[PDB]
């Protein structure tokens, strides 16, 4: 009886837990989304360095 | 209606289990990954650190070379309760994995950028001494 | 006593309600986390590999001065 | 470090050298120097929150970068320009992004091309209100995602396509999209979970058919009464089909009032449900 | 900008230089030029959705890359080609992947090798429908994962192995896997609750044993009454163990009908439960 | 091993060489060595639990790095210094970070500038109790995040701003912020459920108004009697609005007592609720 | 092709050159070459699941890698070796890891040092069963995490420290840790839910105290019965505190039985509750 009118909040409290769990994960998505455009773009420049460093090898070595 | 509610809602309490159980299943896949990924990022971070090192050397070289119905209805609640505790278990593992990685992303973004510059500067000094 | 049996139901449903929605979140959750999981599988790839591109560069540069 | 001053000097060096200036070598770096200048300008423009100017500045450094031979870091600049205009007060946010995708596409980066492609179709709708082109982008984009193994994203876009397709009268084409995204979801027993709503939407979408396309779509749907997820998809539908295949307009309008309890009706559902509530009435003095 | 033109130029340059054209220094740069060519072709073949051509093109640039001495970035191409062929219409999807693993595997890259190994066992099942070969891959791959202290991934694969192993006929070899994945799951309080289903599956799997392997496996399980997670595991099992030990195919099929209320059964369970149903009928008119 | 020895050699090497030491070139290679020295010292000073020493040491290596022209890695060093002083005993924790941002910002690095920007306002609040400067930072930082379209992050900061804005009597300026963060969080169905609390806070924050506003905002809010989550937002507010418009400091403090069961009141709520409870009395005894 | 062949070539080259063979530059290119060899061998060893050979091989390559002058890459190699040995046949898993941390720590890389430090203490317990050496690591590591302001991880370690500290009779040293990790958890409204269990553990850990060390800790605990989360914390405690202050090894042993219903007891609780169960009996007949 009372457990019903009581346990009701035993979940309304969790409904809040996940409310933050859903947000926490989503906050990481954007942090990893931007990191995906700066990390991949990073090695992209490394590719330019790999080609440049490779040529400096076929001339001075 | 009276009975169509004391039982229907009772079916909801029974269902209230799979509802909070399917959540665990959904949480497992998440945690299992958050953990798997956690270790991955460790080898991933090594990349930003590995490049951070080499670039320093690479830069130097480019510088050197450049110059009883209610009794059960009460039990189902206890069941939900026992599961609510679980929801806390995942909520913490998910939480501690999130906060620990977010700060990790910070370090990654930092070093990644720091190295990006060294690459650009080196790429502007190397491209000229091309061929 | 009726009054308690009816009031009971009222509180039970209000409870049943809040429940169903909390379940709605996990559904969307498993769809988000997974959609992000694939966004990292490529990261680990582009990372440990970028280590190869940089490693090959720093190596060639060294053998270009000695 | 004056902004407009940088914008001037940048112009002073962004030009093929000649005379004693050209000397012995050209200036493939000059153009790069100018790019760095305009970037330095857009920096302080973004500082004073003058975005507009920052965006127009990035457009310059970006355009110049192309005149140097460096599509990569160039396109990224176009992105910076787009982010600027977007958050800014003027437009141009659409042009920068198109000029970005042409690069990520020709170069060979469809992953990111689609990443910006969805942003595009999202702006061409929430802003310019040009769905006829937005859907086109949501679709081509989903195609790219569907080729990068990324199922989730692909479906993410498809949902947009069909979603706004039914809100434009394209009811049938919508159910079809829901069928495709429904088949390419069962292959993954981790999606079994969302695969309901699709059947609900598809069954709701009606191209004014006289047969039981919906009574059939709800049938194709595998469900078990004790189940829960399912009770949030077909159960209602059946009651709606009976209220429609039976020509009654109280039971439908009241069943939509009841379902609104266990499951809140979003914008979409509402609009369409009313369209059906009217197919009923429209059928009424007919 | 024509792929067909590039594919030709690439060929013209990809060949161990002969006569004067060779001199002393080989064509280690030429072979690379060709690789860049084919890559550009596969690229525009991917925007054209010609997939087949895109994949075969990447295969070319990749093979040549091997002929250049760069297994790393080569294998990477092999993967690109796999992603192409997969979401394409021809085959080669399985070949490219095997050709990718031989490289990640002999190069010192097992992490990613297993990443593609599971993809392989996934395609060889959802496409080629070759369960026996898929299991072999899911297994060898789980070995690598478990080596990278990625217990998490290891079990993700083991579950596949046992799962389809019970579907083929290997009920015993399935329970053994469930026992191992069960012992190496308690060491992580983050899988306690999930460790139930394992015991349920293992107890359901029967290799036609006459003893009480199941009545013993259910006993090995630790449950009480105030546990509600456990309610969806052994409690049912015992009822099934009694319905089997009493050759009553009416109490077993009734209990499965009841349990299918509080916990919806999935395809797997259904198939196996029916198998046990037939062993019983098959014990009655017996 | 010996930090007290390293610091000494450190200064003994960080100095523009001359005479025979300078020869033809000298500077960068040397000063960098000193930077590495001080970093090596600061590290053991960190294990030694001196902190102060570690922090000032990082400050040394950091300042030195600038004398070599390398603002990037330098600023990151300042971050190390900030982390030191932070979890240390002296101050300077704020200075290091200011010296970090002055670099990241001017460098065109707003993505990270905001990262340490929020850390800054966080220290300037939790420690220095300098709310007037903290808000300025939480805000400008949110503007940067909003530029990268990092919505969620920007909202995190905005929530900080408004949250601490209502505490500094700035009630109206708070509700406005809640309005903005509310209008830029509806298009995403992943923030639907959350948009509630926003309306609750905004309706609670009262700039001493004597009429609607809250009764108007509660209306602007979209709710349905069968709503579950909404029960934790306006349903309470209404009752509070009635207990306020009727200057009844008995029905307000009662309903808050009941609500403190279904949804416990956090410190914030309590503080503001008591403030409103007092405004009622300050209108009764007036 | 074979590893046995590679190990051989690697050995015949891993020899410091001298005399004429050394020439002007002996170079570390040789030692490095051998490192690459052994790495290539260790991997194929990891293919045939020879593990032992794989690990020892990695140890070789890493050891030489030290003779090369590149402590970093070497360290991570030692990690590879640890990854092999760990999930292998022989031991050395502990050695490699110690040999890795001695490098990360001295190199100034604590961030990663703690990452492997926790793995270490995690093996030194679940395997070597050397709690006294495990706790020392869980602790020092937590100190590093706390040094990197990484609160989350720091707490992850502290929980381990105190958790196993109570098992080693160290009860007071446990409660202190719970008190600290408890105070530094309230400042974060994202740990409120977990903060309970802390108080339960701390109130359970007893250093043979007879007073109200827990009866005071239960009061410090802000609770309101109709909260539930809290019900799974002090309720029982209160009932345990009465059963101890009355030398009742029946009310306490009954309370543990009843509480083991709504919330199951883990191995930790079981062991401690039994110790407390004995402190009562031994007090009765004394």
């Amino acid at each position: 009886n009372r457990r019903l009118q009581q346990t009701q909040a035993q979940v309304d409290e969790v409904v809040d837990i996940m409310r933050v769990n859903v947000d926490k994960v989503l906050e990481r998505d954007q942090k990893l989304s931007e990191l995906d455009d700066r990390a991949d773009a990073l090695q992209a420049g490394a590719s330019q360095f790999e080609t440049s460093a490779a040529k400096l090898k076929r001339k001075y070595w | 209606r009276a009975d169509q509610l004391a039982d229907e809602s009772l079916e909801s309490t029974r269902r209230m289990l799979q509802l909070v159980e399917e959540s665990k299943d959904a949480g497992i896949r998440t945690l299992v990954m958050l953990d798997e990924q956690g270790e991955q990022l460790d080898r991933v971070e090594e990349g930003m650190n590995h490049i951070n090192q080499d670039m320093k050397e690479a830069e130097k070289n480019l510088k050197d070379l450049g110059k009883a119905r209610e009794n059960e209805m009460d039990e189902n609640l206890e069941q939900v309760s026992g599961i609510i505790g679980n929801l806390r278990h995942m909520a913490l593992d998910m939480g501690n994995e999130i906060d620990t990685q977010n700060r990790q992303i910070d370090r990654i973004m930092e070093k990644a950028d720091s190295n990006k510059t060294r690459i650009d500067e080196a790429n502007q000094r190397a491209t000229k001494m091309l061929g | 006593a009726l009054s308690e049996i009816e009031t009971r139901h009222s509180e039970i449903i209000k409870l049943e309600n809040s429940i169903r929605e909390l379940h709605d979140m996990f559904m969307d959750m498993a769809m988000l986390v997974e959609s992000q999981g694939e966004m990292i599988d490529r990261i680990e790839y582009n990372v440990e590999h970028a280590v190869d591109y940089v490693e090959r560069a720093v190596s060639d540069t060294k053998k270009a001065v000695k | 470090a004056e902004a407009m001053a940088l914008l001037a000097e940048a112009e002073r060096k962004v030009k093929n050298s000649q005379s004693f200036f050209s000397g012995l070598f050209g200036g493939s770096s000059k153009i790069e120097e100018a790019c760095e200048i305009y970037a330095r300008a857009a920096n302080m423009f973004k500082m004073a929150k003058n975005w507009s100017a920052a965006g127009n500045a990035f457009c310059q450094a970006a355009q110049l970068h192309l005149q140097l031979q460096s599509k990569h870091d160039a396109a990224t600049c176009f992105v910076d320009a787009g982010n600027a205009f977007k958050k800014a007060d003027p437009q141009e946010a659409i042009n920068c992004l198109m000029r970005a995708i042409e690069i990520y596409t020709d170069m060979g980066r469809f992953t990111i091309a689609a990443k910006h492609h969805i942003s595009i179709a999202e702006i061409y709708e929430t802003e310019l209100v040009d769905v006829e082109k937005a859907i086109a982008h949501y679709e081509q984009s989903a195609d790219y995602y569907k080729g990068e193994e990324s199922n989730s994203s692909a479906n993410k876009c498809l949902l947009k396509v069909a979603g706004y397709a039914a809100q434009l009268e394209q009811y049938q084409k919508a159910i079809d999209i829901y069928e495709q995204v429904g088949t390419s979801a069962m292959d993954s027993p981790l999606l079994k979970y969302s695969a309901k709503d699709y059947f609900f939407k598809a069954a709701l979408c009606h191209f004014c058919i006289d047969m039981l396309n919906a009574k059939l779509a709800v049938q194709k749907y595998e469900e078990l009464f004790p189940a829960f997820s399912d009770s949030r998809e077909c159960k209602l539908m059946k009651k709606l089909l009976e209220a429609h295949e039976e020509q009654n307009v109280d039971s439908y309008t009241e069943s939509v009032k009841e379902y609104d309890s266990i499951s809140r009706l979003d914008q979409w559902l509402t609009t369409m449900l009313l369209r059906i509530k009217k197919t009923i009435q429209g059928d009424e003095e007919d």
